[PDB]
């Protein structure tokens, strides 16, 4: 029976070399990264857009 | 393809509700120690769930604990604290003197009122504010059947972002006799992990206690970065 | 109303134009991102049963302030495009050759509404710089700006009426910096339901005078670069010297904050790098890791059948500084009650090297080590 | 004239442009547009305005 | 007239596959997210080669600086 991971797999499988499996672990947190942002645009309640940047105050 | 696992791998703070089985069985000295000879299946968990939390802590810290005990029913010490101070005191201070068989429906009711399950819009990509888990440090036999629960009990499971964890210990492996009924008590055990997945460890009372504090150890990884069971290796030095 | 509870009256047939609109959660620039809608009628026979609003007022944040358009739609003609009404601002006049969108409205595209009312808002910025026309003064910073498309057309602005005595006018500007904050990373929120937003950067500018004196500007932020750079309130922002010349003062901002947000976004990609190769070579026993920022790391290994943690600590100055690992004991004590640990931070290392190189020479420095720290906890700890 | 279910009295977008192109198309610079908003006065429904 | 018109009757995680195929396809079947629950091998994958996808965007800054 096989396990089905909807991020792909977190380790580098038997067979394969860690060493070009670390981009691959790489394009999978970029991809989450990107599509979260994406997810979350699409929620109806918006976050504050927090204080702005003042100058520096003098005196 | 089989089995599925739809959650993100994100470090949502954990509600790590830790349940310990107060049998006459548990104060057997039989467990081996690695210093010297012979401990007591409490005071290796004691030291076990104290390392555990103490490690949890240092890790984020926006960790929350709890304690329960078993008996005729579930019992709360302290619960959904970040300050392991707490489930010190209370650690520290229990008696295993068995007098009835113990009651899953009641485990499961009390966790249920005690704290509730969240939910999100799109549980795929927007991770949790929180992941809710419970171990179950446990020996006694469940006596087999105990019916099939109950709608709620089965919709609790039914949660991803809800984790149901397991350490039996018990005489299958040693025995070898009723090992029919050991094996069937742990896979009756195996047949509602199959809500997602969860971790199971066996353990027998001949130890060492090593093999048990080697469990916990397996049981610190977050639920949403922890792999299956199944694929989780830890000798990485060959 | 909260959203969720004005999406229960509002006819289905007209659900999904409203629920772009607000998922969008702005048209223009906003800089406030506080948009909201407020009142909200039957518009039909009193006696039509369930879900039968389609009349509704739309609060649209642009500049600095809020404007509040009443829009109308007839809930038994779902095809039918809808009416505007502008508040108290009568003098707007927008022209109908430039609604392409209300031209050829389309029902079976939800986003038609949020293009038009996109448009519209586009005309009203249009209206804006007519009234300033009469300035000449502030047209004088306006055309040379213009002059700049990545600017121009990311670009608000607005005027207050004259005052009864003095005649003063007061006046805004908003520019969308053209910056890529793309690659700023995640963060939790409490609601989680919350949305961040589109990551941009707003360079808000208000006067006193029609002219180029008493000048007060405003940078504000999305939530992910507040998080990004430690928060809006450890940040400052040069101010207007003098003169007259934003054409001057936008490009020094512009490259500054390049310059802040690369500084912080290269370390980022180099943790996560870092935290993607060893979890490539050891995720088969990962306990824990920074999912959000990638500055903290736990693994649990195991040496001839005893257990250990390592606690990888990464700094700000990750691909400079050495990053701290930390091994941690799962059956030894202190005094103090605290896990017996010890930290390394000067051992093997080069900053040059990449994710596989540094999991290697830590595999390594395991091998080497992790007998040395179980004899240290030995000798120091207490079961 | 134009009747507006729960709406302000002031003449829309697409009311002016359509009164001015009607004003050009039947050649009457002397045409006027009669505006209804019936409306409720309370949330029983027991009060309703009619204001035009 | 309604009623005869009525009558007549009128979940792969996409974007990850198509960015990782996408990625150095040099890697062939490499492009997977399933595995044996036995042993830690690749099993085959369904997603399929044929999506246009969008937003393909960086994987990692390519710069260096000191100071």
């Amino acid at each position: 029976g096989g396990r089905h991971y909807y991020w792909g797999i977190p380790f580098c499988p038997a067979g394969v070399d860690p060493n070009q499996y670390t981009n691959v672990i790489l394009c999978q947190l970029e991809v989450y990264q990107k599509s979260l942002k994406m997810a979350q645009r699409q929620l109806v309640k918006k976050r504050g857009f927090g204080e702005p940047v003042l100058p520096r105050p003098p005196f | 393809s089989e089995v599925q696992i739809r959650t993100p791998r994100v470090n949502c703070p954990e509600k790590v509700i830790i349940c310990l089985d107060l049998s006459e069985e548990m104060s057997v000295p039989k467990l081996e120690s690695f210093n010297g000879s012979r401990t007591n299946a409490l005071n290796v968990s004691q030291k076990m769930v104290e390392m555990f939390v103490r490690t949890k802590h240092k890790i984020d810290k926006s960790h929350e604990f709890a304690l329960v005990v078993v008996n005729d029913d579930s019992a709360w010490l302290s619960g959904l604290t970040s300050d392991p101070r707490e489930l010190c005191s209370c650690l520290y201070d229990l008696e295993t003197a068995s007098c009835s068989t113990f009651n899953l429906e009641g485990l499961f009711s009390l966790i249920q009122q005690k704290t509730e399950l969240p939910v999100t819009e799109n549980v795929q990509t927007i991770p949790p504010p929180y992941v809710v888990r419970t171990i179950l440090v446990y020996s006694r036999p469940p006596c087999q059947p105990q019916f099939s629960l109950t709608e709620p009990m089965k919709k609790m499971f039914q949660c991803p972002y809800f984790f149901f964890d397991i350490v039996y210990i018990h005489n299958g492996t040693e025995e070898k006799e009723e090992d029919m009924s050991w094996k069937d008590m742990f896979a009756f055990m195996g047949s509602l992990d199959t809500k997602g997945a969860s971790y199971k460890y066996e353990v027998a009372l001949a130890g060492p206690a090593l093999e048990l504090h080697n469990c916990m150890a397996k049981l610190l990884a977050h639920p949403l970065q922890r792999p299956c069971q199944t694929h989780a290796s830890y000798s990485l030095l060959e | 109303m909260s959203p969720e509870i004005a999406l229960n009256r509002i006819s289905p047939m007209l659900s999904p134009f409203i629920s772009s609109v607000v998922r969008n959660g702005k048209v223009g620039l906003d800089a406030t991102n506080c948009l909201r809608i407020t009142d909200l009628k039957s518009g039909c026979t009193s006696l039509t049963p369930g879900p039968n609003c389609d009349r509704f007022k739309l609060h649209i944040p642009y500049a600095g302030e809020t404007l509040k358009w009443d829009i109308i739609f007839n809930a038994q003609y779902p095809e039918l495009p809808p009416d505007f009404i502008f508040g108290e601002d009568a003098e707007f006049l927008p022209d109908p050759s430039a609604l392409h969108n209300l031209a050829s409205w389309n029902p079976s595209n939800p986003e038609c509404l949020l293009l038009v009312v996109k448009e519209l808002v586009q005309q009203y910025h249009q209206f804006q710089c007519g009234r300033l026309r009469e300035s000449s003064r502030l047209m004088f910073e306006y055309q040379t700006l213009l002059e700049e498309p990545q600017y121009g057309e990311n670009m608000e602005i607005y005027a207050g009426k004259k005052n009864n005595w003095t005649g003063e006018f007061s006046a805004r500007f908003l520019l969308k910096l053209p910056v890529d904050f793309s690659n700023i990373p995640t963060y939790l929120l409490k609601d989680v339901n919350e949305d961040p937003g589109e990551d941009v950067a707003l360079l808000s500018v208000s006067f006193e005078d029609t002219e180029a004196t008493q000048v007060y500007p405003k940078l504000y932020l999305s939530p992910r670069i507040e998080h990004a750079l430690g928060g809006s309130s450890a940040l400052h922002i040069p101010a207007f010297p003098g003169g007259g010349c934003l054409i001057d003062y936008v490009p020094q901002v512009c490259h500054l904050l390049t310059n802040k947000v690369q500084y912080v976004i290269q370390g980022y990609h180099k943790r996560r790098e870092y935290i993607a190769a060893f979890l490539s070579h050891f995720g088969t026993g990962v306990v824990e890791y920074d999912a959000e920022g990638f500055t903290k790391l736990t693994l649990l290994l195991m040496w001839k059948d005893f257990c250990f943690l390592v606690h990888i600590d990464l700094p700000l100055f990750f691909p400079r500084d050495q990053p701290t690992l930390t091994f941690q004991s799962v059956y030894h004590f202190t005094n103090s009650g605290q896990l017996y640990s010890q930290a390394q931070k000067n051992y093997p290392y080069s900053p040059r090297w990449d994710g596989n190189e540094m999991a290697k020479r830590a595999k390594a420095y395991f091998k080497t080590f992790v007998p040395q720290f179980q004899e240290a906890a030995f000798a120091n700890g207490k079961l | 004239y134009k009747f507006r279910r729960h709406s302000d009295q002031i003449m829309t977008f697409r009311e002016q442009l359509l009164h001015r192109n009607l004003q050009t198309h039947l050649s009457s610079p002397e045409l006027v547009f009669l505006l209804l908003t019936p409306s409720i006065t309370t949330e029983s429904c027991s009060t309703h305005c009619l204001e035009h | 007239r309604r009623t005869q018109q009525a009558r007549a009757t009128g979940q792969e995680n996409i974007l990850l596959c198509q960015a990782l195929r996408t990625f150095f396809p040099e890697s062939e079947v490499l492009h997977s997210c399933v595995i044996s629950l036995k042993n830690r091998h690749i099993s085959p994958s369904g997603c399929n080669v044929n999506h246009h996808v969008d937003v393909v965007d960086q994987l990692t800054l390519m710069v260096e600086y000191v100071y």
